[PDB]
């Protein structure tokens, strides 16, 4: 009904006040600053993958700087919770390995790219027992720890998780005697996940919430058959995509760009919080889908709006977020 | 709906011991009854062991004293000089407790031993079983098949249960690269075949699952267990959750209790919902067919707005004589509350003829104190609307949330009032609470009005002048199952012509009272026929409105204080019984 002034939001209108059908215009800009964070499983099975990515990011920055005005790059490693039965707890325990660890943020986002190469080759490999690796804790930490990693409030915040096997689940922790659910807040003292042995892995609900709130788009880069695993989870984490690292590997740069042009090629909406809302799609081409399923292939230029029908039954403010975006529309008998 | 929440019995344990991580009833074969509470991180007297854990027996009557049960006062045994055999420190003893008459079985799922061939530390898990006098150890997963390739990380005792025929069922989620494993051994053999000097005891009539293909790796069979007949043989069959099976889609295996042959498979619906975290078996529709309840605490539901909300979900699968199941699902209510973390059969809580059940949301309610919902069984299945909601009364002491409801056990009548009771653990605050079932009273009320159609010019009665009059008669009887007082005191309040509010005039009043109201203390015998009482009430120059009927309304309320027993447990009225009724009267209009 009433539309706020001075816009200054990419979703139009930016604020509305209805008291009980209107259309809101989302429109992605072409040149987006980009924040790429490589979060990588450094278990044994990844020895080939680490060796590969020693000097490949240096090349990708070419394509990305061509895709994005600004481009910054960060790096962090993870393995598993450092507690039995996830690791062997013998005071010893065959080739050059580093000790296991929950998660270490090693390099904050920076434009100077050679720093990334120097950091990755300096990286070594650990090892544990159970095949799945506790990746979700690292994901949550890289998500909420905004200041430490250095996510820019303007850039498309891409978290590339690189692994080869399935990730651990929250209730898995119970085996280790860890039964205190994840609290979802940053717990890095010296760039080390100090709560790896005290809190459970984050559940998909907590992780989705933390990604959407911090506006992080996840890219699952995996190798083995477990790609399908991370693929079948995509419907549960909106604004996330998966890419298969093919056997020989080295498709990392091309994979992440193919994944990048797919979120610029999609604008999907999600509302948070007694009232029902009904959504219809308005893509460049004539297509009419429910809001939860946002248009795809969307050219960066073309406008894209959604209808909202508000019908209150019982006599606060709701928020309508286009996933992947940082600007939003707040809406207020 | 009949759980006493004003004065439940509260028990506490040492701070930081996770007192209340597992609870159970101890009922020896005509003897006193006790509570059992596990304290897995409790420090112990056994020398050189830190947070060995223990299991406390808590008195029922008089003081709420909890004394530990001595299953093993020894430290770590040595296999060779300065070569420890086992590592009881942080073994989490008491993390799994189950009782059966004189038998108490406790387990330490994080117990480690080095193995007899090399110097390692492998969490094979262990248990200690205690009957009348004897106390034996039971470690079916510490054997020759060591390391992850076998039973090295099996963590035997992660979940346990008994069968009707005194047979122990144990789950080991870490066997064969976390394919999980189930093991069933006769109590008599665990006793007889025990040997203090043999570390890998062999039991003759043992039943166990065989290692399988690698596709089943990291599935966590035995994460949770339950027992019940599901093939009509009389022998309790085995039920176990496999939360990581089917590509983290979860499953529930059911094996024949006679020879560990696969019987049935439940498969989850949502990935990573942990379908199979909790499991229970009980006949919920009184069909004498064990029904299966399966928890998925991390389930996410998509509601109106499309936003996925992690609320958890419980699947209620009713067994039918044919063999298959009639499955109905039941979502949570509060986000991140993990509805379905714990599932506890309660027996016939209200003693209505259908067993009931409790489902926990340990991380729900105000400030995440934890909640326990109660559901009543019906002929048609389970009533999906909870009849009672139990809330924790403690806040985050440190790190770990209260977790009220994470563990709980029912179906035992500890006070012997005819109704099963319930224990609820909250280990995050080191507490356990016993909620006792109040006896349910069913009340039949009657109300008659004669003559129903009044005649303004009748004027039969003589006011202590004359006025038209009629008779109002209220009857009452009550009875109930279990233990209750012989005389039940109800107070009945009657009002005349309610549809006309207080601000408006009234027309029908009582004779002896000259008032619209009538109260009466009424002492009716329990189980007898209807005690009735009738009184006269009279009714134009004082009111113009005659088109609005005259309602004669009656409400009744029993006296709880006088009906309570010696322990203070007050009776309660059936949940679905109107506390009031009404009849009507009208005036003859002109007519002729
Ligand atoms: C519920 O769901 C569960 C699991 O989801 C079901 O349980 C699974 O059932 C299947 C089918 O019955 C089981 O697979 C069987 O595997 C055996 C193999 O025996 C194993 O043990 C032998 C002793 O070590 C070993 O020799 C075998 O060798 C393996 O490795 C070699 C390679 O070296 C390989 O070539 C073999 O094939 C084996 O994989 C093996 O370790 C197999 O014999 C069974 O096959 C039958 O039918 C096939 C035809 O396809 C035939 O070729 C065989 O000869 C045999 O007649 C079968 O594939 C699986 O192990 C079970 N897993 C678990 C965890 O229980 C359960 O059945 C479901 N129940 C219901 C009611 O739905
Ligand atoms: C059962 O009994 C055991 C002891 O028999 C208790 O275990 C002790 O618990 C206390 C907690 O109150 C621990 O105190 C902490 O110690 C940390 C260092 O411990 C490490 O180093 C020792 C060797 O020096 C190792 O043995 C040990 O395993 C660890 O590797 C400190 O860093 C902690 O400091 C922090 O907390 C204090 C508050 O106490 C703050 O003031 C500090 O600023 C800092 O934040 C802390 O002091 C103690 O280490 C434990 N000992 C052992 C041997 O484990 C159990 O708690 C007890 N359990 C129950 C249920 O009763
Ligand atoms: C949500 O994200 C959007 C991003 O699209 C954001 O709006 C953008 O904010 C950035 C903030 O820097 C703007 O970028 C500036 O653009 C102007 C003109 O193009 C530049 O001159 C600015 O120069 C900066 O960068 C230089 C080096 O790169 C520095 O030397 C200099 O000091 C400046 O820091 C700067 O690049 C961008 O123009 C807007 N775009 C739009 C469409 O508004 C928005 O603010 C975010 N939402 C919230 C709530 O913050
Ligand atoms: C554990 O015990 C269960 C039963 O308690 C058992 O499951 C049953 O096994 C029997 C095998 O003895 C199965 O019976 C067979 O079924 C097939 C197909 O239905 C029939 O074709 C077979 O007929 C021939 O075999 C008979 C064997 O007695 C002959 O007598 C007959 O003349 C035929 O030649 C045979 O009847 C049965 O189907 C299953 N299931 C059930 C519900 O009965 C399981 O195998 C045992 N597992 C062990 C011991 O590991
Ligand atoms: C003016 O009002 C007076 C009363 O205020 C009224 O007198 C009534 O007369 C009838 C006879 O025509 C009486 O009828 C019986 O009354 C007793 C009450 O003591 C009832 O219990 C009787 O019903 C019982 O038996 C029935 C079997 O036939 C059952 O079906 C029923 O459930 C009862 O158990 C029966 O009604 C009546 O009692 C009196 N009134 C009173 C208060 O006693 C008079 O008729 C009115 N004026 C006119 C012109 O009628
Ligand atoms: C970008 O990073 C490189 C990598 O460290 C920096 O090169 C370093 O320069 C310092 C001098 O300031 C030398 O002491 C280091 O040995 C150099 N490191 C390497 C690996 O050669 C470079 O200075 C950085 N650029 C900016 C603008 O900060
Ligand atoms: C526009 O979107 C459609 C689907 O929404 C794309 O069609 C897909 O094309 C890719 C290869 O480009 C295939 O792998 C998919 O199987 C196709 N799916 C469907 C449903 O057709 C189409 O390619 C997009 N257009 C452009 C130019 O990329
Ligand atoms: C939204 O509209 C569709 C019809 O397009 C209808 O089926 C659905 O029930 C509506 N949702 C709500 C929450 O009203
Ligand atoms: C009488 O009971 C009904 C439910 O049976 C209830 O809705 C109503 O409010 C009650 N009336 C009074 C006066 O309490
Ligand atoms: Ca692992
Ligand atoms: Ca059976
Ligand atoms: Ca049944
Ligand atoms: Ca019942
Ligand atoms: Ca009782
Ligand atoms: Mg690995």
């Amino acid at each position: 009904i009433p539309t706020e002034n001075e816009i200054n939001t990419q979703v139009t209108p930016g604020e509305v006040s209805i008291q009980l059908n209107f259309m809101l215009k989302v429109h992605p800009l072409k040149k987006y600053p980009v924040d790429l964070y490589y979060l990588v499983d450094v278990s044994a099975s990844m020895h080939n993958n680490i060796e590969k990515l020693n000097s490949v990011g240096n090349d990708l920055s070419r394509k990305m700087a061509f895709f994005s005005r600004d481009f910054r790059l960060g790096f962090g490693s993870y393995v598993d919770k450092t507690v039995s039965p996830y690791i062997s707890i013998h005071p010893e325990r065959n080739l050059d390995c580093m000790p296991p660890h929950g998660y270490i943020h090693v390099l904050s986002l920076t434009e100077n790219i050679t720093e990334f190469e120097k950091a990755v080759h300096r990286q070594k490999i650990s090892g544990n027992i159970d095949t799945p690796e506790g990746g979700f804790d690292a994901m949550l930490q890289a998500a909420v720890c905004e200041s430490h990693i250095g996510w820019r409030k303007e850039a498309k915040r891409l978290l590339l998780v690189m692994t080869d096997q399935t990730s651990h689940l929250a209730l898995d922790s119970k085996l280790a005697g860890i039964v205190c659910p994840n609290d979802g807040n940053c717990h890095l003292k010296n760039n080390v996940y100090v709560k790896s042995t005290t809190m459970e892995h984050p559940s998909l609900g907590q992780l989705s919430e933390k990604l959407i709130d911090n506006n992080i788009n996840v890219i699952f880069a995996v190798q083995g058959k477990q790609f399908h695993w991370y693929k079948d989870l995509l419907p549960l984490l909106p604004g996330t995509i998966a890419g298969e690292i093919e056997s020989k590997a080295a498709n990392l740069n091309n994979l992440v760009v193919e994944a990048y042009q797919k979120l610029i090629s999609e604008v999907k909406v999600q509302v948070e919080n007694g009232i029902y809302f009904n959504i219809t799609a308005i893509c460049p081409d004539g297509s009419r889908k429910p809001g939860m399923e946002g248009c795809r292939n969307v050219t960066s230029n073309d406008e894209v709006l959604f209808n909202v029908t508000v019908t209150m039954k019982k006599c606060n403010y709701a928020i309508i977020k286009p996933i992947g975006f940082n600007e939003t529309a707040k809406i207020h008998c | 709906f009949n759980l006493d929440v004003d004065s439940p019995a509260e028990y506490s344990g040492p701070e930081g011991s996770y007192f209340g991580f597992a609870v159970d009833f101890f009922v020896p074969s005509s003897s006193r009854m006790f509570l059992l509470v596990g304290a897995p991180k409790a420090n112990t007297t056994q020398p050189g062991i830190v947070e060995g854990g223990q299991v406390l027996k808590c008195d029922w009557s008089s003081t709420r004293r909890c004394q530990p049960i001595e299953f093993d006062a020894t430290g770590n045994r040595d296999y060779a000089k300065d070569d420890p055999l086992e590592f009881k420190s942080h073994q989490w003893f008491g993390a799994s407790v189950r009782s059966k008459q004189d038998k108490i079985l406790a387990c330490a799922p994080l117990y480690h031993w080095r193995t007899e061939m090399k110097q390692e530390r492998e969490p094979v898990g262990t248990c200690f079983l205690q009957d009348g006098t004897k106390t034996v150890e039971y470690a079916p997963c510490r054997s020759q098949d060591i390391d992850a390739d076998g039973q090295g990380f099996c963590q035997g005792g992660f979940s346990i249960d008994f069968t009707k025929a005194d047979r122990v069922l144990l789950g080991g989620p870490g066997s064969f690269y976390w394919q999980g494993q189930l093991i069933s051994d006769q109590v008599a053999e665990i006793v007889s075949k025990y040997d203090p000097n043999v570390y890998s005891i062999k039991y003759n009539n043992q039943l166990a699952t065989r290692t399988a293909q690698a596709i089943f790796d990291d599935s966590y069979l035995g994460y949770s267990v339950a027992v019940g007949d599901f093939n009509g043989d009389g022998i309790d069959d085995f039920v176990s959750g496999v939360p990581r099976a089917a590509r983290t889609l979860g499953m529930v295996y059911i094996y024949d209790g006679k020879n560990m042959s696969s019987l049935y498979n439940f498969t989850g619906e949502q990935m990573a919902a942990y379908f199979g975290f909790s499991v229970a078996a009980t006949d919920i529709n009184g069909d004498d067919y064990a029904d299966v309840f399966i928890g998925a605490p991390l389930f996410m539901d998509r509601g109106s707005d499309g936003k996925l909300q992690e609320v958890g979900q419980v699947s209620v699968s009713l067994q039918r004589a044919s063999g298959d199941f009639q499955t109905t699902k039941l979502n949570g209510f509060e986000v991140f509350a993990r509805f379905g973390s714990a599932i506890a059969p309660l027996g016939d809580l209200d003693q209505d003829g259908f067993n009931d059940i409790a489902i926990a949301a340990p991380y729900g309610g105000e400030d995440k104190k934890g909640i326990v919902y109660i559901f009543n069984g019906r002929s048609t299945g389970l009533n999906a609307v909870p009849s009672q909601i139990l809330e924790g009364q403690w806040a985050a002491r440190s790190g770990c949330p209260p977790s009220f409801g994470y563990s709980m056990k029912g179906a035992t009548d500890i006070d012997k009032n005819g109704y099963p009771d319930l224990i609820v653990g909250a280990f995050g605050v080191d507490r356990a609470i016993l909620y006792r079932a109040r006896p349910v009273i069913t009340v039949n009320a009657g109300l008659e009005v004669y003559p129903s159609i009044l005649n303004q010019d009748n004027k039969t009665c003589s006011l202590p002048l004359k006025v038209s009059c009629f008779n109002v008669r209220f009857c009452l009887k009550a009875d109930g199952k279990g233990v209750l007082p012989r005389k039940l005191n109800f107070q009945v309040e009657l009002l005349l012509d309610k549809l006309k509010q207080k601000g408006a005039i009234r027309r029908a009043l009582f004779l002896y009272s000259r008032s619209p109201s009538h109260s009466k203390n009424m002492t009716i015998s329990r189980g007898g026929l209807m005690q009735c009482e009738e009184l006269i009430a009279y009714l134009e120059s004082e009111f113009r409105d005659k088109l609005t009927p005259i309602t004669i309304f009656m409400e009744y309320r029993l006296d709880y204080r006088t009906a309570a027993d010696t322990t203070g447990l007050q009776p309660i009225l059936n949940q679905f019984t109107p506390a009031n009724i009404s009849r009507q009267a009208h005036i003859l209009l002109t007519g002729g």
